[PDB]
RNA sequence: UCUCCAGGCAUACGCGUAUAACAACUCGGAUAACCAUUGUUAGUUAAUCAGACUAUAGGCAAUAAUCACACUAUAAAUCACCUAUAACUUCUCUGUUAACCCAACACCGGAAUGCCUAAAGGAAAGAUCCAAAAAGAUAAAAGGAACUCGGCAAACAAGAACC
RNA sequence: GAGCUACCUAAAAACAAUUUUAUGAAUCAACUCGUCUAUGUGGCAAAAUAGUGAGAAGAUUUUUAGGUAGAGGUGAAAAGCCU
RNA sequence: AACUAAUCCUAGCCCUAGCCCUACACAAAUAUAAUUAUACUAUUAUAUAAAUCAAAACAUUUAUCCUACUAAAAGUAUUGGAGA
């Protein structure tokens, strides 16, 4: 007679059944039966000064919308590297090693922010 | 839902709602099939009535159903219907109209006002025009007003819209570094602790 | 029992229409072109009943030999077991021994 | 405060609220990330006061006034999201080369079927997790008999879907 | 934040920062009678006591003093026109009771503010 | 005696008996699973 | 306010919004009133009550319980403490409503433990009439098993003996 | 398929008053069982209700979780019981 | 002189022909009492298919089931309680 298509939760069955609602854990548990919180595992808000910041919800119907384009890989590239390696080049001071001058990573590894595996939330 | 009819009423309003239950399965409508490309009947045209009871007037387009191949003329093909109506009160009787099929009308030449067929065709810059078969000139697409009600030029910005130039600003400067990463540059934080090797699996 | 309350709509029929006009046309491909090819080539139709008749049970059989291994299994499944219900009908059964 | 969860006490009992457009992904992309990152959070605190309001309207059973401008504010809070996000995704390219920041694979699981799967993060090593062995990513010879009567299943549902769109055109080319 | 990954913490390891916040809530009306300094919210089930007072005190720079939660389960009996059940989705609510002695009380929003004798014929007929 | 009232409901023997780790256990209850996805149930187990 | 009746309040298991207010009067309650029905809005707040809760390696145990004294008996009977190693200030998460569960039903049925026995919880008669037959209770002159397969049932009896 | 029932394993629980003694003793509640009669028979109930009866410190009764599966299991043998 | 009813056409489906496939579906969660952000405790199909049924019972035996190009040689040679 039992229900078989509403969700298991920890509002039903027994006393010792329990589980989570999806919220983050914040500590560990000893032995003794103690919680310890974590200072560093309780997220923490960086919230920014709004004084004299002319940027508002919404935008006047009269402000001209651009046409769309998809920031691509091809882009970026051109924009902030292209230059200075071009104007190396001319002079000749160009070498593939040093490409770590013009802001190559060779790898994530010590980077507090890390880009893949990613580390951070949004 | 395949059992949805398209009406006069605007879908998702509370007409709407009633005509077309959860539980309606009526028989679909036939209609040809005709391309975007194809389409050329715009709101604010002029047209022509072949054939009907009010065959032979002309009238400006205000509203457009794709879904239905429907047009339907502003004081034209027209039946009588009281609006208003109340328990007590009898109502306002007002003139009401009926959407047209789009062969049943053609477009109208502008420079003399008669039927015309058109073709589209590309410019200099590609973009396409309607071209008329017949004494070849350009249809402009026509001007509508907003359906929303809102209107640009008149529009005068409130405490909480950000003026035109201040949208338009230009601020960003290309740089290969994250949001995370300049956000805590210009707010001063510093951090120098690292996170431990991680096991993905 | 209940009967239309109205006239069902009229059925128009074409009877000059490109299928109709040319029916039978190389029929007589053998007779009057040499006999390079017969007739029954010209039929179209599944790929076990080309040129061929039979009885219910002949079919089954038949059409197990020619697309048998290329069958879906529930379908191959129904076909073995008609296979057998009718060969225990035209074996076994009947008025006349 | 407190009273930034309210509209201005003024247009209290009004009818209508005049508003403007939302923000394009386009006017947004000229914007640098320290601008964005402000711009967010005026924009979170219009959605929770707006957010209030609803809720507000249900309880005493009246329209809330001018509905059309929660629908803007969460248009403009995606187009911010993916702005920062396609700027992200082409660093990573530049970086790493890799497409996804999460790490997976494609594996076979015991029902036969084909899936994609996501790591996740532990302190030790796979070898030495009792836990995570359990888990079985490997088919046994009893699902090959299942597997093909997935393949046919999903024969015959084609079959009848292109049958029918072949019968649909007779009757609009009859009809027309 | 929600629906998103948390890094790993080991000992010795960073401060976990979200830079921008997926959490939204709303400001509701007290069913009951509630003290004076109390106030209530309806918050994200992935939520938790001590991220809804971080999150008033920094976005909102509201002093808080206590925290405290509870779920509410919503129903599933209603049925649709085929007899399938609908599930009312279940929610959290929080109690928040102000510091340093400041009061609130929820705001007033919506504050408001023919001829007997001849029946039958028209009296159009002039004759 | 009076019959008709043989469930007497428990969850834990409930979940034991008919759930999804107790089906996987074995080969003929992975089977049980694969009938009951190729019939396109709503409910695999318990 | 009056007349009468006498298993109630909590916890466990189970159930899953049946909980409360307003509005409806279609369907549901085997009838009305009223809702247990329909729709809309609300609700159950814990470092103490309840659940979950990962430092490591060694060394070692003769003597029940029952008011545990006396006292025997027989069925022979609930981690601690030490030796070294390591760490060196903490509150998040989940349960909490109800006239409720198993029996096709608002079923004279079944359902564990603690406290208490009316201070808690309740209503046998929709209105009227006073026939036959049927069911249940109480009283009966004179006689006292003559009844019946049989003192079955009932009794102001509830006792004795033998195979 | 052993959430009913048969038997077993582990962890728990209940037994007033009175007479005997020192107990599978006695009187008799709670609780467990079901002798006899009437009512009921599409019943309140697919085995009940009303009376009347047997045991009631033990081979006692009861709760929670686990075990044995059909060519089989379990059985103080009724060819009983296993939704 | 009308109640209860009755009339309707398209939603889809069926059998062939043709052709391999490359469909493997935002974020997050799930093998723990699935859909619960992190260690405890390891993980692994199957020896020959049988019987009903026909032989008017039944015991050796009984087409297909247990697939290998169409048409013919041919229900021929052969096998069989030499019988089905
Ligand atoms: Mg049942
Ligand atoms: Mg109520
Ligand atoms: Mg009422
Ligand atoms: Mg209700
Ligand atoms: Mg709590
Ligand atoms: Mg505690
Ligand atoms: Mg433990
Ligand atoms: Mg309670
Ligand atoms: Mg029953
Ligand atoms: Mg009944
Ligand atoms: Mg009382
Ligand atoms: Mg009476
Ligand atoms: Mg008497
Ligand atoms: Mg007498
Ligand atoms: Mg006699
Ligand atoms: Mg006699
Ligand atoms: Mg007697
Ligand atoms: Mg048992
Ligand atoms: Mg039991
Ligand atoms: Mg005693
Ligand atoms: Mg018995
Ligand atoms: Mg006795
Ligand atoms: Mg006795
Ligand atoms: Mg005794
Ligand atoms: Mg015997
Ligand atoms: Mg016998
Ligand atoms: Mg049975
Ligand atoms: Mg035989």
């Amino acid at each position: 007679g039992a229900d078989r298509m509403s969700k298991w939760t920890s509002k039903r069955g027994p006393r010792t059944f329990t589980k989570s609602r999806g919220a983050k854990k914040t500590g560990i548990y000893t032995s003794d039966r103690k919680f310890v919180q974590i200072k560093e595992m309780v997220p923490e808000f960086v919230v920014p000064d709004l004084t004299g910041f002319k940027l508002k919800p919404y935008v006047n119907y009269r402000a001209p919308a651009g046409i769309d384009t998809p920031l691509t890989a091809k882009a970026l590239f051109q924009e902030t590297v292209a230059p200075a390696i071009e104007k190396d080049f001319k002079e000749g001071t160009f070498d593939a090693n040093n490409l770590e001058k013009y802001g190559f990573e060779p790898t994530q590894e010590g980077k507090l922010f890390q880009l893949y595996p990613k580390n951070f939330p949004r | 839902s395949p059992f949805y009819r398209y009406g006069m009423s605007r879908p998702g309003s509370i007409a709407d709602k009633r005509k077309n239950p959860p539980w309606s399965r009526r028989r679909p409508v036939v209609v040809e099939p005709i391309s975007d490309e194809d389409w050329h009947l715009f709101c604010g045209d002029m047209v022509e009535i072949l054939e009907g009871k009010d065959a032979g007037k002309q009238g400006k387009v205000v509203q457009v159903v794709r879904q239905r191949n429907w047009v339907v003329l502003e004081g034209l093909n027209t039946h009588y219907r009281y609006i208003g109506r109340t328990k007590d009160h009898r109502g306002t009787m007002i003139a009401s109209e009926a959407p047209l099929l789009h062969h049943q009308v053609k477009l109208v030449d502008p420079v003399d006002r008669k039927p015309t067929e058109i073709q589209w065709r590309f410019t200099e810059a590609g973009e396409r025009v309607r071209v008329s078969t017949r004494s070849g000139r350009i249809i402009p697409k026509p001007e509508f007003p907003r359906a929303d009600g809102i209107v640009p030029e008149t529009w005068t910005d409130g405490p909480k819209d950000t003026s035109v130039e201040d949208a338009l600003e230009r601020t960003y400067v290309p740089r290969l570094k994250t949001l995370e990463e300049d956000v805590m540059e210009a707010m001063g934080i510093q951090e120098t602790r690292r996170f431990k090797k991680v096991y993905w699996y | 029992a209940f009967v239309r309350l109205t006239l069902p709509p009229p059925k128009v029929v074409d009877r000059w229409n490109e299928k109709r006009a040319l029916f039978g046309v190389y029929d007589n491909i053998g007779i009057l072109g040499n006999f390079e090819k017969h007739p029954k080539e010209l039929i179209k139709g599944p790929v076990w009943l080309r040129g061929w008749r039979g009885n219910e049970l002949q079919r089954c059989v038949r059409k197990k030999k020619f697309v048998g291994n290329r069958m879906f299994i529930e379908d191959l499944h129904n076909l073995n077991k008609r296979i057998s219900y009718l060969y225990k009908h035209f074996n076994r059964h009947g008025k006349y021994r | 405060g407190l009273e930034e969860f309210f509209d201005d006490p003024k247009n209290w009992g009004e009818e209508k609220v005049k508003s403007g457009a939302s923000w394009t992904c386009q006017q947004l992309r000229n914007k640098s990330n320290e601008d964005l990152h402000k711009l967010w959070y005026v924009l979170l605190k219009e959605r929770n006061m707006l957010l209030t309001l609803e809720q507000e309207a249900k309880r005493q059973r009246l329209p809330m006034p001018s509905p059309e401008r929660l629908e803007k504010v969460v248009d403009s809070m995606d187009n911010v999201d993916k702005v920062v996000q396609e700027r992200e995704d082409a660093l990573r390219l530049l970086q790493t080369g890799q497409e996804k920041p999460r790490p997976g694979a494609w594996r076979r699981d015991i029902f036969g079927r084909i899936v994609w799967h996501k790591f996740k993060q532990w302190p030790i090593p796979w070898y030495l997790n009792k836990r995570y062995n359990r888990r079985r990513f490997f088919a046994m010879p009893y699902v090959d008999r299942f597997i093909r009567l997935r393949i046919e299943k999903h024969a015959r549902i084609e079959a009848r879907k292109r049958s029918l769109q072949k019968k649909k055109e007779k009757i609009l080319h009859a009809k027309f | 934040a929600r629906n998103v990954l948390y890094p790993l913490y080991q000992l010795g390891g960073p401060q976990l920062r979200v830079f921008r916040t997926n959490f939204f809530i709303q400001l509701v009306r007290p069913g009951t009678a509630q003290p004076e300094d109390t106030v209530q919210f309806r918050i994200p089930m992935e939520m938790t006591r001590v991220d809804l007072r971080n999150y008033l005190e920094q976005i909102y720079n509201v002093p808080v003093a206590a925290v405290r939660t509870r779920v509410q389960h919503g129903s599933n009996r209603r049925r649709d026109h085929k007899n399938v059940r609908i599930k009312k989705p279940d929610y959290k609510v929080a109690y928040v009771q102000l510091a340093h002695g400041q009061t609130f009380t929820f705001p007033d929003l919506f504050p408001e503010k023919s001829d007997l004798r001849c029946p039958g014929i028209p009296s159009w007929f002039g004759l | 005696r009076a019959r008709g009232n043989e469930y007497q409901p428990s969850n834990i023997k409930r979940k034991h008996k008919h759930g999804w780790v107790r089906r996987l256990s074995t080969p003929a209850g992975v089977q049980v699973i694969l009938r009951r996805m190729l019939k396109g149930r709503k409910s695999l187990s318990h």
